[PDB]
């Protein structure tokens, strides 16, 4: 598959077994913190409804996304193996139009 | 909080 600025993480959680309030905000912060070791994030969306446990990410550049996908794919997260896969830029922008103009690097919500 | 690189129990 061809590398792009965007990718999807899968198997990050099971929404049916997530009971704690603001659990998706904690997942978001886990992804931002981990991608700061690479090139950062400009857009993130935690899918609270798919059983697959999907997280959508947009990096500031294709190089930043390659660094993040290579480092995150096949990792353990909360005792489960996660998959990282590229998302074509028109597919990502159709899902998240507000990500088209995103430029600012995201900061985690928690300390 | 530790979830990254945590293998199954």
């Amino acid at each position: 598959p061809l590398a792009t600025q965007c990718f999807q993480l899968s198997n990050m959680f099971n929404p049916q077994t997530e009971e704690e309030v603001g659990w998706d905000t904690e997942i978001k912060d886990d992804v931002i913190e981990e991608c700061n070791k690479h090139g950062g994030v400009i857009h993130i969306y935690v899918d609270k409804y798919s059983a697959q446990g999907n997280v959508y990410v947009k990096c500031p550049s294709i190089a930043a996304a390659i660094a993040a996908v290579n480092a995150l794919h096949g990792r353990w997260f909360a005792g489960k193996m996660i998959t990282a896969a590229y998302v074509p830029l028109p597919t990502y922008h159709n899902l998240f139009p507000d990500s088209m103009t995103a430029t600012q690097l995201l900061v985690p919500s928690r300390r | 909080r530790k979830y990254w690189d945590v293998p199954p129990p």
